[PDB]
């Protein structure tokens, strides 16, 4: 349901731009975020945009550094990563899910995310 | 007090229990559907193992033990005062196992990791479980049917609030959260019913160890761990014959039918470990025995009878009301399986008596007849009958498991092997 594109070796400092497609039809109804997951730990939340206003949460790693936005119209988000620092090396994934399983405060819990993507690996010199 | 009015405080408690759990239930289901349902089946399913996992399984020892020592207020201390260190220190074990190993456990349960926060969460959920549960186990010792049908009442009441909460505002697995909150807040009245009716002194809950008493207990266990296989895997080659000649269709039927009908058992029988086992645990006299074992049977017999002819008569709208509506073929199973339920129940009078007396050996016996017994009959009737032949099966197993028990109580109670 969720296919990522971009990443690879990047220079520290330089910018990167991931990029996730999703295939159904009802898309402008799910909760869409990025997780990615350094070697070692677990994984960790990034950014998420959600289905409505458009509203994002970033963790406070990557605020200001990383920017995550939607496209309705082709169904696909895109995760601007700028300012890379070697602790951004990790896999990335997209993940989709509806708002009743995020709730209130459960936005960053991947667990609240059954959809996602086969991820993308993500290196920073 | 009676096994009647005991029904009748345990009737109340396990509808509300029945109740708050089907409306849970579909709250879960109208929110996340069958990818939410899917992911937490497994979870779902520790859940009830952890209700006699995480205190050990000792409970009904406690219940017995209690019962046997409610007028010895110094053994009493002992016996408390065991349990609850078993309870805390296999408690606090499970507790320190989940929190370390909440990696593999998560994959295990939902098939990746992303679950660690909520199992490292359940580590401290399930010492509530443990701890509500003893407090229950020791009314029941009291033969307290109000104070632990009032305790439970309290706890699906404020469970349901509790998973509300939860799902709102942690969405999914808020909800898993609630469901394990479900069994473990029943800790806070539990606690509370104890100390206000006088039943004990607070102390009485200190940890102590009695060497003596801790190896009893553990008889307990011991039976707790026997029965979580044997019949567990005959049901599970039942399942393995099902599949083996019929489609999955099929199979769900049968599972269909087995778990409402253990459901049932549950309910019909839930009096039992609150009147029945410590009733029997305090008599000792072979004429004593009798006579309550006859008296119980005299009752539950006919009342289990009636309701399962009612349930039967009614078993349209009893699949129409529990259970979702994919299957609609199971009715035919409802008449062999409700038989086979009656006769269970009466069989279930003797098995309380083996509880009662602590009898390992008995508890065995028991187990592995009826583990044979349905093994017999499904090699037979299943390969020829499908899921019809299951429930047939089922049926045939408990006529004869009943008769044996009541030839094996005849033979015990005129002392056949002195
Ligand atoms: C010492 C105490 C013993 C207590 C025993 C209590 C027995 C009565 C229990 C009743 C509770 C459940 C009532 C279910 C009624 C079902 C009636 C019925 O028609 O049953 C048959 C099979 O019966 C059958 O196959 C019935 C077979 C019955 C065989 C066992 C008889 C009792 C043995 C006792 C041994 C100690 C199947 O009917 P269906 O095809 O579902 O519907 C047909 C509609 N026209
Ligand atoms: C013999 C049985 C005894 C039962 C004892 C308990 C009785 C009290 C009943 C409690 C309520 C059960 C859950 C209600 C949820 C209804 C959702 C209804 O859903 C709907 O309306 C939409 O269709 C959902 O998609
Ligand atoms: C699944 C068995 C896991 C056994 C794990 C043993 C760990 C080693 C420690 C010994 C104490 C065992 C206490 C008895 C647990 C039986 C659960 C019985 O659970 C049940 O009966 C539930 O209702 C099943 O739905
Ligand atoms: C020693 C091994 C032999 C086991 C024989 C069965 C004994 C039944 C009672 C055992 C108490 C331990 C589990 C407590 C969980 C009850 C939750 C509350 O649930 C209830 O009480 C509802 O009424 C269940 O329907
Ligand atoms: C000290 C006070 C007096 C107690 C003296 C004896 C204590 C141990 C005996 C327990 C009583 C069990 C009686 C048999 C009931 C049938 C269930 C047994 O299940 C069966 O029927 C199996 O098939 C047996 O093979
Ligand atoms: C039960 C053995 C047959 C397996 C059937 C699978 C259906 C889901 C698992 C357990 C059924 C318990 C009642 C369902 C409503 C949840 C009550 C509130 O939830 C809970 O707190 C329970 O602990 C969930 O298990
Ligand atoms: C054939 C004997 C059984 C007939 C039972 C008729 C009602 C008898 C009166 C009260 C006992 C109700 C126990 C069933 C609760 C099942 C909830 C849990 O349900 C479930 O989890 C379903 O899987 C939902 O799809
Ligand atoms: C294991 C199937 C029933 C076993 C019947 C054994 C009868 C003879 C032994 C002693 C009496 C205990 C009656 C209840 C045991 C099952 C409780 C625990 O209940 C369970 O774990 C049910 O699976 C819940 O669905
Ligand atoms: C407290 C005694 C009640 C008697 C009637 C019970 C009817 C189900
Ligand atoms: C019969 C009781 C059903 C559940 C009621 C729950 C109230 C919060
Ligand atoms: C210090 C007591 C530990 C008890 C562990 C469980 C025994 C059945
Ligand atoms: C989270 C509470 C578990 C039970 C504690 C009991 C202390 C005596
Ligand atoms: C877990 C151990 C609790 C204290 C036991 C004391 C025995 C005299
Ligand atoms: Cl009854
Ligand atoms: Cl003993
Ligand atoms: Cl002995
Ligand atoms: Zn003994």
């Amino acid at each position: 349901q969720l296919v990522e594109s971009g990443g690879g070796l990047v220079q520290a400092g330089g910018s990167l731009g991931l990029s996730c497609a999703a295939s159904g039809r009802t898309f402008s109804n799910y909760v869409m975020a990025w997780f990615r997951q350094a070697p070692g730990k677990e994984r960790e939340f990034v950014a998420r945009i959600s289905e409505s206003r458009g509203t994002t949460d970033y963790a406070d790693s990557v605020k200001g550094r990383f920017t995550i936005s939607r496209d309705n119209a082709k169904n696909t988000i895109y995760l601007q990563m700028n300012s890379l620092n070697p602790g951004d090396t990790a896999v990335y994934s997209c993940a989709a899910t509806l708002p009743a399983w995020t709730g209130i405060i459960g936005g960053r819990r991947p667990g609240n995310y059954p959809y996602w993507g086969q991820g993308t690996q993500v290196t920073v010199s | 007090v009676s096994l009647a009015k005991a029904s009748l405080w345990t009737a109340a408690s396990t509808l509300v229990k029945i109740g708050a759990g089907l409306l849970v239930g579909k709250l879960l289901a109208v929110s996340f559907g069958p990818a939410g349902l899917g992911l937490a089946a497994n979870f779902r399913q520790l859940i009830t193992v952890l209700g006699v996992l995480a205190g050990a399984g000792i409970f009904n020892g406690v219940t017995k033990y209690v019962a046997q020592y409610h007028d010895n207020p110094q053994q009493l201390r002992r016996v408390v005062g065991t349990s609850s260190a078993m309870v805390l220190g296999f408690s606090t074990l499970m507790a320190l196992v989940f929190v370390l190993a909440a990696a593999p456990i998560s994959q295990g349960l939902f098939g990746n990791t992303d679950y660690q926060g909520l199992v490292r969460l359940v580590a401290l959920v399930q010492m509530g479980i443990a701890w509500g549960n003893l407090l229950l186990a020791l009314m029941k010792g009291f033969r307290d049917a109000a104070g632990n049908a009032l305790s439970l009442i309290v706890g699906s009441l404020i469970g349901v609030l509790a998973y509300y909460v939860s799902y709102r505002l942690g969405g999914y697995e808020g909800a898993l959260l609630g469901l394990a909150l479900i069994p473990a807040l029943v800790v806070i009245p539990a606690a509370i019913m104890l100390i206000k009716r006088g039943v004990i002194p607070l102390s009485y809950l200190k940890p102590s160890w009695d060497n003596g008493l801790a190896g009893q207990l553990s008889k307990f266990t011991l039976m707790a761990l026997i029965t979580s296989v044997t019949l567990p895997v005959a049901y599970i080659m039942m399942r393995k014959l099902l599949a083996a000649q019929y489609s999955w269709d099929e199979v769900g039927i049968w599972q269909g039918v087995s778990s409402i009908s253990d459901a049932y058992l549950q309910f019909i029988t839930a009096s039992f470990s609150v009147y029945l086992l410590p009733t029997l645990s305090r008599l000792t006299e072979k004429r004593d025995i009798t006579r309550e074992v006859v008296k119980s049977l005299k009752f539950v017999l006919p009342a289990v009878a009636a309701a399962s002819f009612t349930v039967w008569l009614l078993r349209d709208f009893a699949i129409w009301l529990l259970l979702s509506n994919k299957f609609t073929a199971m009715r035919d199973l409802f008449a062999w399986q409700l038989v086979g339920d009656v006769l269970k129940v009466g069989a279930y009078v003797f098995g309380y008596l083996v509880i009662a007396k602590a009898s390992l050996r008995f508890y065995i016996l028991a187990e592995v007849s009826q583990f044979t017994l349905l093994m017999v009959f499904a090699h037979w009737l299943i390969p020829a009958h499908g899921a019809l032949g299951a429930a047939q099966a089922y049926m045939a197993t408990y006529i004869v498991y009943f008769s044996l028990c009541c030839g094996v109580f005849l033979l015990w109670r005129r002392r056949a092997l002195e």
